């Protein structure tokens, strides 16, 4: 019975194992009860319409509606709540992170009754995640391909990011790699620009990779940034890296976009290339607690779209718990609900490979103990200034970092407490490593 | 420790099936003297990770994560030697989107095991987590009805005969007359592919003429398999 | 300012940038493997580094695999036993490199690898 | 000499911007105890050459030629800790034709700098030297009007609902009825890509039948925004290719969720194949809602014009701000105007404009206001406003078309739509039963 | 055999053999190489060929799988083999397996001097 | 008597090499060699990976057993009757084979 | 547990895993050839194994062919004659590997190949 004219808050609803669940941090506008806020969140991110439409009578709506099945106050906040919404599996296009994001966060954030809104977490069901390739290789395959075990991987981000000739850029890379680093990296901004066109950079970086590999005997790589203005260009760059036979390429997934990233992930899988993912622009979306999307959601999305490495911050100091939370979501197969760590839903990846988290920022040798303790072996530690800033140059700078790392690893394996003996472990290593001693003096 | 080699690891009546497991119902007839429990175990072992001698490579992984397991055995009413053995296979054993691999993995080896006199796979529980990796029907029931604009009745077709012996044109003529009379489709016999005296492209050409002639005459959409 | 050597310092991944490991140092690393419930195994080779002879496609390298010394020591609860085998390997192949690797049946992968012996000229 | 480790360089108050610089206006909220000069200075350093410790490689080039510079800082009237910092970026920092690189270079890192409590990019001055490296809209406002032979009024469309749940055929049926009643277009929801129960190719086939049936019936050119948004670029192009084969006039893309790299590729395909491209701004509010942090929509709008799009959603009816970015989207030259949020004079040197699209809970009574605000170069989308008419889609479309033409006629005669709007609609109700029916339901 | 096995007048039916006439067999390529060509290509004569089927079929990483292959081949076997069930699965995707098995094939071939292969 | 109901002429279409597999080990080498002859492939899964000293020694044991059978057959000995003796004799000079024979006797 | 050698044990296919063949052993293998009505022939090379220098496509290998010592011994009925030629070959090329191969005109293919001599140090 139509009736032209001017269904979403179901606390009785029992979630299905095929539902995609979402935890929204919602701030209602004044005069808007939290129950009403929750329903709006669900309605405006699904089948809600301002006026009655007769076409609804041609199908079964309760089969396609998002439902807010639970609402709870936020500890501390006076007008903020976590609204849980369930979305039927049929709403999503298989293998498309682009559609998952569009469907859940494409419209609701601009709804007038909501002063602020932030998506905190998503429960991705196995029935949906199995429609995604996921990482081109994943943590375990990467270690086997590179023949590297028992320690975090090390890399140096080349600086200045812009201004060096392709050859001078490659020279810096060779010196870093020959000193003990596993990788060198293109800045997220380095794609192809005047004075340093991408193909020239790829050529010189390839020479550097192989020169250092031949000298040290260990496999080396350089995250060659394939990020481009068009998909045709992005693939073109990955194709040349493939021809060069190098092990890894890079992509700025958020600025390039999920449709392009998924295409690149497929190419890397089909051609044996590792894929380093930079999270450029993430802070535009995930920094404020009241509005946006928490990084853990962007992290799950990347694991699904495809990436072998992904930047996870610096977490440096002595947020810690929240970071460990999404690090597990990125690396593990099964992650139990743990609100103390920002894990709103139990997440089962049903064997999809994990992604290696990458720590970066203003870190140096004195941070090695803490970083090793926080991330464990399955991580990549990037030292930009921490390498290029060594008083004796890149090779000695690389050696200092590699030595500091192995000293921490050795100590940890022996049973020592990195969280308490860190400085002493480093100081002991300074006794026999002039390179490390020089680094410690400059950055203490 | 690894040593020499040589149901002990496949009949698990306590096992609670997972919603991601592919389940199989096997009608098994044990050879004389073979206990019903041993047969069920063999069905699971020989269709999964059962090996005749101990291999040390098994120590490089966790077997219980890849073994098919017989979780239930039911005697068949009326038979002194027939049972239904239920086996659960972990999701990870199967290649996504490959029926070829699903069949290979479940029925590729076990039917030849000597301890089993006879074996018949009766059913498979295909979990959503696995079926979602398949495209499935190019269109399906509802889309087909909408595409052909046909509703409220079974569709009708005529299978052309004789299957072999007609020229492509005479074949097409038979098709046109069938379609113009009220049938929705005409059909190529399963044996009709491409053969001497009636090559496939010639058949496609004449059948196409027939499809469109009858469609224009009747006003209803027509087709030929 | 000191210059990083260009020769005679070839590496073997994890722990190869540390000073030569003493017997005591080695036992501690082995015990770590045992306490972590991983299986130790020895590997040896007369060629100590990677190369690319058969292919140069992404991810393909020759020289990653070395030769297994006997079999992984399943059930080992005495780090001294691993040392014993290392000594036999050195005696049988004094001109080969020998490294200690580890396998975990839970993660289902090799997850440890460090050099334990280098000839008298490498 | 290269010595060592761990507002003196990035704050240049008298720097005179070059005509080739990309300029940015950032709304910055410094952390407690952080001077606004250091705040604006950190914005420049962290979005360019900043480095926590000295690196010798800097001596191999001239970093002053690659640094971003904060050349002006001013407070936001009303904030004890909010300022607008203007930063100039050298042309050489950007890859030609890549919105992806422009965004990465400017907003890829700075928003997480802890010395900043909040940061929002308000506007960007895109120099002609950089914009000329972009194709821009596949066609643009003028070409679109000529291709569709439509002039003198906002275009009208209907967004099909329910978005999910209908069969491809029932979906197409709804489209035909809407188009035959007077609407120029029907549209796929941003979420409608390809899903169980309604796969994309089936939807394209039935919508194509609807487009042509309604066009033959009315004699006016019709279209349906066929969503090509997909999980991979290969799939996205595959869908555009079939639309091309069907000979339809327009396709659609969710540019932000699909991404700029994909969008640019699609814009290129559309240019090469004569397809109009409707752009939906799904997820924009995740970024542009809050005044304290993110990126204002006008930046996302300029980015879309550059990457490529013929239509772009612009709201539903703030006012001054909306008129401002609408001009940024449509016009060739837009002078600075803080009253309308235009921080920089923008010259597009003949790059075609994009048609702004209005949507949301709008209906016939909003027609005068929408027409007044946007003018003729716009598209007005009525989802519930059409499918919610008591007599069905055809009468619903007719009601909207009549209401719009009544407004256009009156405006052309010299009447004030802002003051005579309701009277114009009431008068039209007296001779249009379809409009009268709609006006009684949504009064 | 497409239709007859279901005829109700027959309780059971088994096709035992088929006489393929030369006029029909000559329309087929047949083996890509065949017994004699294979022996000449591999340079192996006078003895049955030997192989090892890798186990466990599922559960090993591509690298550990390849390690097992190398050791089998270097000891004297001509081939190592993928189980019929091993195609491409979680934890061991096909391309990774091909890469590692190829390294194993060439390492063992170089060591022994005899041609090696992996199915 | 051998299931060949029709005379079959392949008019030069190449033959296919038959492959023997299953729970076979070194002690079956004589029988396998006699049954199939040289144009065959013998697959030893557990028969290799189950050798007490590992894969390489396991492979060596199978290769040695096979060549011992081939040598004996070529000299004119009866594999169907002297199989066990042929293998036992080979165990004397092949520690690898001796180890295999002790495990699967 | 014993470790399979990684060097000094390179092979030559059929019969190369048996202990060094004595003169008597060789005679019997040659007699098997004559009894089977196959034609014996000697081949020699200073390079004893396969390699891939000119191509790496499937089925392509260099080093499969060795050099023919004279011609196949058609009509040979005395195995001792084959040994005689082996001795001549060894005398002329003491630094070359020498193997005995066999051809069958009925099967129209080479069908036997076994090493008969290895140079000092090989
Ligand atoms: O070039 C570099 O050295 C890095 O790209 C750096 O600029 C970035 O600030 C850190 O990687 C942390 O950034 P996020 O926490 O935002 O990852
Ligand atoms: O499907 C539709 O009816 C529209 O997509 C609608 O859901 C949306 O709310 C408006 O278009 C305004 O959205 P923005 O102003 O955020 O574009
Ligand atoms: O993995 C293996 O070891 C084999 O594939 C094995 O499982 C199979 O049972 C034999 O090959 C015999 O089987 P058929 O005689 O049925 O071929
Ligand atoms: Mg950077
Ligand atoms: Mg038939
Ligand atoms: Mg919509
Ligand atoms: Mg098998």
């Amino acid at each position: 019975g139509f009736k032209a004219g001017v269904t979403y808050y179901t606390p009785e609803y029992e979630t299905k194992d095929t539902d995609i669940l979402a935890a929204f941090r919602v701030t209602p506008q004044p005069g808007v009860p939290p129950e009403e806020a929750g329903a709006a969140v669900a309605a405006e991110s699904s089948t809600g319409t301002w006026t009655t439409v007769w076409t609804d009578g041609l199908t079964s709506l309760d089969r396609y509606k998002g439902r807010c099945y639970h609402i709870e106050p936020v500890v501390g906040e006076d007008n903020q709540y976590i609204a849980y919404v369930a979305y039927p599996l049929d709403l999503f296009e298989e293998g498309s992170v682009t559609n998952m994001f569009t469907s859940i966060v494409g419209n609701v954030f601009g709804f007038k009754a909501l002063r602020a809104l932030r998506l905190e977490d998503l429960r991705i069901p196995p029935t949906y995640s199995k429609t995604f390739q996921g990482p081109p290789h994943g943590i375990q395959v990467e270690r086997d391909k590179l023949n590297k075990y028992g320690r975090p991987l090390l890399g140096c981000t080349i600086k200045p990011k812009l201004g060096l000739s392709a050859k001078n850029y490659g020279r810096a890379c060779y010196e870093c790699l020959r000193g003990g680093l596993d990788f060198t990296k293109d800045d997220e901004n380095v794609n192809s620009q005047p004075f340093m066109r991408w193909r020239d950079r790829f050529v010189f970086c390839a020479e550097a990779i192989y020169k250092s590999q031949a000298e040290t005997g260990e496999i080396k790589g350089h995250y060659l940034n394939a990020t481009a203005g068009t998909c045709e260009e992005m693939i073109k760059r990955a194709v040349f890296a493939r021809e060069l036979g190098v092990p890894i390429v890079m992509h700025d997934y958020l600025t390039g976009g999920f449709t392009a990233n998924t295409s690149l992930a497929h190419y890397c899988r089909d051609n044996g290339l590792l894929l380093h993912i930079h999270r450029a622009m993430h802070a535009v979306i995930d920094r404020q607690k009241n509005h946006g999307m928490h990084f853990r959601v962007l992290a799950k999305a990347l694991r699904m779209s495809g990436g072998d490495h992904i930047h996870a911050g610096t977490v440096v100091g002595k947020e810690r718990e929240m970071t460990l939370g999404f690090v597990d979501l990125l690396r593990d197969d099964f992650i139990e609900k743990d609100r103390a760590r920002g894990i709103f839903f139990t997440q089962d990846w049903v064997s999809m490979p994990g992604v290696i988290p990458v720590a970066s920022g203003g870190i140096h040798v004195w941070h090695m103990p803490a970083l090793t303790e926080i991330f464990g072996d399955d991580s990549v530690l990037q030292f930009g200034g921490g390498t290029l800033g060594h008083p004796w140059g890149n090779a000695p700078g690389a050696a200092a970092n590699r030595v500091a790392l192995e000293a921490c690893v050795q100590a940890r394996n022996e049973g020592r407490d990195l969280a308490r003996e860190g400085n002493e472990i480093i100081r002991s290593a300074c006794k026999w490593s002039p390179e490390l001693a020089a680094a410690c003096e400059i950055w203490k | 420790g690894f040593k020499a080699g040589v149901k002990l690891t496949y009949y698990t009546p306590e096992y609670e099936t997972k919603d991601t497991d592919i389940l199989a119902a096997f009608r098994v007839t044990p050879q004389p003297g073979v206990p019903p429990e041993e047969a069920g175990a063999a069905v699971a072992a020989e269709s999964s990770t059962g090996t005749w001698t101990t291999v040390w490579t098994d120590g490089l992984t966790s077997l219980d994560r890849y073994k098919g397991r017989c979780y239930h055995i039911e005697p068949v009413v009326g038979e002194d030697n027939q049972y239904i053995a239920y086996v659960a296979y972990p999701l990870d054993l199967f290649e996504e989107g490959s029926v070829t691999n699903m069949f290979t993995s479940i029925v590729g080896n076990v039917f030849g095991f000597k301890a089993l006199r006879a074996l018949r796979l009766e059913d498979l529980r295909i979990p959503p987590t696995y079926s979602k990796t398949f495209q499935g029907p190019p269109h399906g029931i509802q889309v087909e009805r909408d595409k052909l604009n046909k509703y409220g009745r079974p569709l009708l077709g005529c299978t052309i005969k004789p299957k072999l012996g007609l020229s492509a044109k005479n074949y097409g003529r038979a098709c046109y007359e069938c379609l113009r009379g009220g049938l929705d489709f005409t059909k190529d016999d399963e044996n009709v592919n491409s053969q001497p005296f009636m090559r496939w492209r010639d058949r496609f050409v004449f059948c196409a003429e027939a499809i469109y002639k009858s469609q224009a005459e009747t006003g209803e959409i027509k087709g030929h398999y | 300012m000191q210059v990083w050597p260009i020769e005679g310092i070839k590496k073997f991944e994890t722990l190869s940038y540390l000073p030569p490991l003493t017997v005591e140092d080695l036992l501690k690393q082995i015990e770590y493997l045992l306490r972590s419930k991983w299986v130790p195994c020895l590997e040896f080779s007369k060629v100590g580094f990677v190369y690319r002879e058969n292919h140069r496609s992404p991810g393909y390298y020759d020289g990653r695999y070395w030769t297994m010394w006997k079999l992984p020591m399943f059930g080992c609860t005495d780090a001294t036993q691993v040392l014993k085998e290392l000594e036999e390997a050195k005696k049988a192949y004094p001109d080969a490199f020998v490294r200690i690797i580890g396998f975990d049946n839970v993660r289902q992968v090799q997850l440890i690898s460090f050099i334990a012996y280098k000839p008298p000229g490498c």
